[PDB]
């Protein structure tokens, strides 16, 4: 009953926040931060009523709140929403994460920022869809629905230092790239539906429904493959990964884009939610070139950071890199990695939300996001270089940080199923320590490599200070004290792991 | 007794204060909370250690919350103090203490000194949760610590490139040691249930009573991760690269914190070790090996900085050659007085850098001992208790132990090259010394420990190591004999080939087979470049290979197919109504044929 208003929330803030920018230039930031506080406020209640620590695995489906509303019901489509443990957790970082994107874009005075706010209300209001929609076309529907802000975003606010052409080449390479794959996953969707209503005779885009369709083999794995080419495109997967870096090299210099585009994971929650659970038979017989896929993922994603000379697009490979071993974790059974696979979801997006945003402060400072100009930014700034430290720190696996968590209890697991591809994962951190201390050194360490990093640079402000240490914080304790984190999203977890076991 | 916490919290405090302070408080503020934090640690791991022996050296346990639990991965945060555990957090605390106050004096007048005693003071906590772990996760928590502080520090000086280059070579090969480590903790929860060390210990005889090969693999990967920490065989190549950093970091890494997580882990895992012989024995091999290559790469350095290097790995090859041998008392001995002694030399070297307007080259020095007299009295000492001095160093008495325990154990091989070893350390020790030197409170209190008041200290590891099987007395006394003898026999062949001219060693070191040795050793056997044409090189060759993003290009290529079929197309479209028409006819041929032939 709540589930409606996460989802209409930021999108009646971001019509707001469009149209009291007549009021003044400074008012859409205040309404988009008042949105955004909001859909965090509620979801935080709702984790705080849901009581998911003390409860059991009673099998899929068990949803802690449902909504439901017909929508198109010649085909049986609902306006049917659902949260759980897992989606709970994905809702709730989205909502910090969507306020960090306001506080990001603070300093915009721009003459049109209440688009740029409407844009942003209305991608994380398709994120949050995304994650609470449990009616097939309602999730395919917020999956494409949140590129065309995402397009118009990186398209017209995007990076002022290239050209328009490459912006518009990069927005178009997302959109292409998202959209194609949504339409094959669409296929898969409409050919289940189809599959079901010639077994009962009913119409039902229903995922409870769905779920009890006696399929073929060869059928279910044609639209396992559907599914998985969707969510491969936006994990991402290799080879479909090549729209990543040049849609946040492009994207808007703040950081905004980035954190509440990309690095929300919606793309490991569908194949959780509903690979696994939808075709567990044809996911069982995908697990061996899913876990090569997420182990070549994550030594290419590691080749291609060390070699980049932009900040950002080191980044953005490091996102590749965790998210094969992500997928690794999600093929594989275990409740072990599933739990570890929540927590590293947890924990890339908030480690590379601080990467981002101190990236994106970087180049407000030195006007260049090119390491070979940068050099011994140490000793010219006052905060930035330490917390690119910590963040760099985390993203390479460090105990204490929630990275190591995730990445390690993914192990544990992966190795209790399958130790081959264990083994050169974790040599795969070795990579990920490289790429780390690379960017480390060829940044903050050494001397000066041009004039604009020779000479003192601004210190960062309270605001930014105060989101980059509330990131530090957040990453802290989930390093330290996961447990609630383990235990909010564990019958979920367990509810989906012994429908993947139980059906193989 | 409880306030076995506050020796982690308390460094923890201090790192967080002065990593805070960025700089802007005065050195006596910043000396003042980070020696005082870790003087503090010192403190309560001195009332931890009265209260421990006041009630019969009883094993404590204190729990302080549940790290991670999923079904049965069930991982604690807790801490376990017994008497191993007490005598590393003692040899931790104290010779940090005192690293720490001489680094107050030393470090004046240096940007980041806030930021050293930050990193110092996480050394200190990572060190502290490290030996104060009862399960292997925690364990590897408290090594990933240490091994990043170790990358901090070392990279102090971070203008020179040089510097982080040896601070990120270091980081590298320690991190393919603790992926070693990984393997052996995947091995051992997925066999046993649990990463508690006690747990582990008395589950492992039932569990692998039918088939012993994963317990073979643990031990195994266990050893992998203690050579990586330890710098040992075949991961030692970081150390004396990575020695480029200040002098209280190198005695910290040498002495105290980086090197003796090895020795430790392989004493803490005793049971799983004692279950599978032939690891213990590859340890005991590998310390004996990296013991005598160290020897020889000490034989001909040219700096002071990396003798002592070198000489810290040939001291931590003496310990897993003890550990190798069963003989644990021995290898946690010689660990305690080779913190003693090893952080009395680098801060004596330190001294000598200092003195000397920032040389390190040997040859360029020379007839110091009249410069200043108490830093070659604490050179002397710390080089006579490396040498194993007889009845005034306690490195002699903690390598006769080893020695004993290889002995009774029917080690014979492992027992001799521990006595090549002995006359080779005494040989570039005071090689070193009668080059550099012919031709305070810190160092008081490691002066006084590295002679034999620091042998009369003994830890308590009865009850927690087993006991080494004794030798008996005339054999003892012959080997007692025979190591003070090879120890003299050394001193006199380093006084007589490096006190007065060098003119046997300076013929037989430009002769081509001493030009050639000379240049190897010198290299440390070439396994700096075995590992560059072996792991950097490829992986170098395969970033250019792919910064071009080969799998992008291939997925742009249906773009490009796009491309030119649609401007193929479009030739089509000329503007000419005749073709046009013509095109209809064509169109209409086609139909019909395809209509006819089905
Ligand atoms: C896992 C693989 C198997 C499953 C694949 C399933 C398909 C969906 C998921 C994969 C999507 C891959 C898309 C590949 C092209 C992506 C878009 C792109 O690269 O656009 C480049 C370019 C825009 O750049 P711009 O600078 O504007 O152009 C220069 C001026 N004309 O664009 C252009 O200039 C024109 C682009 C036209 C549209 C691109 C062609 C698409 C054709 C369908 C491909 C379907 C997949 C084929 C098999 C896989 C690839 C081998
Ligand atoms: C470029 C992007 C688009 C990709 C290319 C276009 C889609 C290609 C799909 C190829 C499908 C090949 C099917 C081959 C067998 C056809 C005949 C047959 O026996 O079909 C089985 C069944 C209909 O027979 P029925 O009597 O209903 O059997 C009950 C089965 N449980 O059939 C059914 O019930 C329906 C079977 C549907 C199969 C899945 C189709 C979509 C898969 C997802 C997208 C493609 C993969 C990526
Ligand atoms: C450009 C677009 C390319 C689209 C290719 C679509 C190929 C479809 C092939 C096909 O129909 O295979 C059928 C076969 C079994 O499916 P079916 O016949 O429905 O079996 C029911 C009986 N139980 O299906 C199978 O056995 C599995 C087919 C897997 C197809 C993989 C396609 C390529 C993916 C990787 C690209 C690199
Ligand atoms: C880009 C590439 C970068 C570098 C990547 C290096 C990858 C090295 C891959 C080594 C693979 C070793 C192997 O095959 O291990 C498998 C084996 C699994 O044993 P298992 O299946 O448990 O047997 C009983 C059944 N339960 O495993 C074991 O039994 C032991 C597991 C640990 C293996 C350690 C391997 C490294 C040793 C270095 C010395
Ligand atoms: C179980 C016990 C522990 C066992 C071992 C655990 C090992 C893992 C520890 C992970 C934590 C991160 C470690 C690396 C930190 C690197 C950053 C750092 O310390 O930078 C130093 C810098 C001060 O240097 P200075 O040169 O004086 O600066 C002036 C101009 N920059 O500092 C600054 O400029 C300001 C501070 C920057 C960020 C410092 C680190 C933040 C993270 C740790 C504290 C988090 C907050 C504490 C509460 C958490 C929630 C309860
Ligand atoms: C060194 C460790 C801390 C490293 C820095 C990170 C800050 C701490 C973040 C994790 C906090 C963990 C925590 O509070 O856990 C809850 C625990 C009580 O929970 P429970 O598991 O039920 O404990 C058994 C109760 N008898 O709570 C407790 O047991 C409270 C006491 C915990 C120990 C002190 C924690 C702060 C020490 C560092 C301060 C700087
Ligand atoms: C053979 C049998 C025995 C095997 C024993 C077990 C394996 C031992 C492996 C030891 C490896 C030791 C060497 C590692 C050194 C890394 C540090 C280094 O080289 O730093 C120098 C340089 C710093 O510059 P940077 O900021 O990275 O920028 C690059 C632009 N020049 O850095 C660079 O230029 C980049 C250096 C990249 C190094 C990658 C190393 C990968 C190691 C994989 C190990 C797999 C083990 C199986
Ligand atoms: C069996 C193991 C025996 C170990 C002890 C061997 C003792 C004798 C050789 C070592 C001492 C020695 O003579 O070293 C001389 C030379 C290094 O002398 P150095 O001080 O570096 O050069 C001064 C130049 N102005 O040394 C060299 O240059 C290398 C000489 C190697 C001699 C053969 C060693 C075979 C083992």
């Amino acid at each position: 009953m709540l589930l409606p208003w996460l989802i209409l929330i930021p999108f009646i803030g971001g019509f707001l926040c469009w149209q009291t920018e007549r009021f003044g230039v400074k008012v859409p930031r205040w309404i988009a931060l008042i949105t955004m506080g909001l859909t965090l406020a509620l979801s935080l209640q709702l984790w705080l009523q849901g009581g998911y620590s003390l409860t059991q695995s009673a099998g899929i489906p068990q949803w802690q709140s449902e909504f439901d509303m017909p929508w198109i019901p010649r085909f049986g489509i609902s306006i049917h929403l659902a949260i759980d443990g897992l989606s709970l957790l994905m809702v709730v970082l989205t909502g910090l994460l969507g306020v960090l994107a306001v506080l990001c874009s603070w300093k915009e005075i721009e003459k049109y920022q209440g688009f740029f706010h409407l844009n942003l209300m209305w991608i994380l209001g398709g994120v949050i869809g995304v994650f609470l929609a449990i009616d097939m076309f309602l999730f395919f529907f917020f999956w494409e629905m949140m590129l065309v802000p995402m397009y118009f975003l990186i398209a017209l606010w995007g990076h002022k230092a290239s050209d328009g052409k490459t912006r518009i080449t990069a927005a178009t390479k997302f959109f292409i790239y998202t959209q194609a794959s949504g339409l094959v996953m669409l296929i898969a969707i409409l050919a289940l539906v189809f599959v079901h209503y010639n077994a009962t005779g009913v119409w039902t885009f229903n995922y409870e429904e769905l779920l009890n369709t006696p399929m073929s083999s060869g059928v279910e794995y044609l639209l396992m493959l559907g599914f998985f080419i969707a969510f491969a495109v936006k994990m991402p997967v290799v080879p479909l990964h090549g729209w990543l870096p040049d849609a946040h090299s492009q994207a808007p210099t703040a950081g905004s884009v980035d954190l509440a585009g990309i690095l929300l994971k919606t793309a490991a929650y569908g194949l959780l939610r509903f690979s696994l659970p939808l075709f567990p038979n044809a996911s069982a017989e995908f697990a061996p070139i899913a876990m090569w896929l997420g182990v070549i993922g994550i030594f290419y994603g590691a080749w291609m950071a060390f070699a980049q000379t932009d900040i950002k697009r080191l980044i953005a490979y490091t996102s590749v890199s965790h998210m094969g071993f992500v997928l690794i974790a999600i093929y594989t059974g275990s409740q072990l990695a599933y739990q570890g696979a929540v927590i590293q979801m947890i924990a890339h997006g908030l480690s590379a939300a601080g990467l981002f945003i101190l990236c994106g402060q970087l180049y407000e400072r030195i006007h260049t996001r090119d390491m070979r100009m940068m050099g011994g930014l140490w000793s010219k700034m006052k905060w930035l270089p330490a917390l690119s430290l910590f963040f760099a720190v985390a993203t390479l696996g460090m105990p204490g940080t929630g990275n190591f968590v995730g990445e390690f209890m993914i192990l544990f697991g992966s190795f209790q199923v399958v130790p081959v591809i264990t083994v050169i994962s974790t040599f795969g951190l070795v990579f990920a320590s490289v790429y780390s201390l690379a960017m480390l050194h060829r940044a903050y360490f050494g001397k000066a490599k041009s004039q604009i990093a020779s000479q003192e640079l601004p210190g960062m402000s309270l605001r930014e200070l105060f989101m980059i240490l509330l990131l530090v914080v957040l990453l802290v304790l989930l390093g330290f004290y996961p447990q609630p984190i383990l235990d909010t999203s564990h019958s979920a977890i367990g509810n989906i792991q012994q429908w993947f076991v139980n059906s193989v | 007794m409880n306030m076995l916490a506050l020796t982690i919290i308390l460094p923890l405090i201090g790192f967080v204060l002065l990593a805070f302070s960025r700089g802007r408080w005065s050195e006596n503020v910043s000396a003042i909370v980070g020696v005082g934090s870790v003087g503090l640690a010192a403190l309560v791991t001195a009332f931890i250690g009265v209260d421990f022996f006041a009630n019969g050296e009883q094993t404590y346990s204190q729990p302080l919350w549940t790290w991670m639990s999923v079904g049965d991965f069930n991982i604690g945060f807790n801490l376990v103090l017994d008497g191993l555990s007490l005598t590393m957090l003692s040899v931790v605390t104290g010779v940090g203490f005192l690293i720490h106050m001489y680094a107050s004096w030393y470090m004046r007048g240096e940007e980041g000194y806030s930021r050293f005693f930050a990193y110092t003071n996480l050394f200190i906590a990572s060190m502290v949760v490290l030996v104060l772990a009862d399960n292997l996760l925690l364990m590897y928590l408290g090594w990933e610590g240490v091994g990043l502080c170790s990358y901090l520090l070392i990279g102090f000086y971070y203008t020179d490139p040089k510097n982080g280059a040896a601070a990120m070579k270091a980081f590298v090969v320690t991190r393919v040691g603790d992926v070693f480590l990984a393997f052996a903790l995947f091995i051992l929860y997925n066999e046993l249930g649990t990463l508690n060390f006690r747990e582990m210990v008395e589950l492992a005889p039932a569990h692998f009573a039918d088939g012993n090969n994963m317990l073979m693999w643990a031990t195994l990967m266990l050893l992998g991760g203690a050579v990586g920490k330890s710098a040992q065989l075949p991961l030692q190549t970081w150390l004396a690269d990575a020695m480029a950093g200040p002098t209280p970091v190198s005695a910290l890494i040498h002495a105290a914190t980086m090197v003796t997580a090895g020795v430790y882990l392989i004493a803490r895992t005793h049971g799983l070790f004692l279950m599978t012989p032939e690891v213990l024995h590859l340890v005991g091999i590998v310390g004996a090996v990296t013991l005598l290559l160290a020897g020889f790469a000490a034989l001909v350095q040219t700096d002071i900085k990396r003798v002592l290097a070198y000489s810290t790995m040939s001291q931590i090859g003496y310990m897993f050659l003890a550990l190798g041998v069963q003989a644990w008392d021995a290898a946690i001995f010689h660990l305690m007085t080779h913190a003693f002694f090893k952080a009395l030399l680098f801060l004596a070297s330190g001294s000598v850098i200092l003195a000397c307007h920032h040389e390190q080259n040997i040859f360029k020095m020379g007839g110091l001992r009249k410069s200043i007299p108490l830093v070659y009295l604490c050179f002397l000492v710390g080089g006579a208790a490396l040498s194993a001095l007889p009845l005034v160093t306690a490195g002699f008495f903690s390598k006769d132990e080893i020695l004993a325990g290889a002995m009774a154990n029917g080690h014979i091989n492992l027992m001799v090259a521990g006595l090549v070893g002995a006359f080779m350390t005494s040989l570039y020790t005071f090689r070193m010394i009668f080059i550099v030197f012919h031709g305070s409170l810190p160092l008081i209190v490691l002066l006084i420990l590295s002679t034999f008041v620091g042998a009369l200290i003994v830890p308590p590891l009865q009850g927690v190591l087993p006991q080494t099987t004794e030798l008996a007395h005339g054999s003892m006394l012959t080997l007692e004999i025979t190591s003070g003898v090879v120890a003299v026999v050394g001193i006199l062949l380093a006084a007589w080939l490096w006190l007065g001219k060098r003119t046997l060693v300076t013929s037989i070191a430009n002769s081509a087979p001493g030009r050639l040795l000379g240049t190897w050793w010198y290299n440390a056997w070439g396994f700096d470049w075995l590992y560059d044409k072996v792991f950097v090189k490829p992986f170098l060759g395969i970033a250019w290979l792919l910064k071009r993003d080969p799998l992008n290009s291939m997925m742009n290529i249906p773009a490009v197919l796009s491309r030119f079929a649609g401007k193929g197309l479009l030739l089509s479209e000329n503007g000419y109504l005749r073709w046009y028409v013509a095109s209809m006819s064509i169109g209409a041929v086609v139909v019909l044929a395809l209509l006819m032939v089905l």
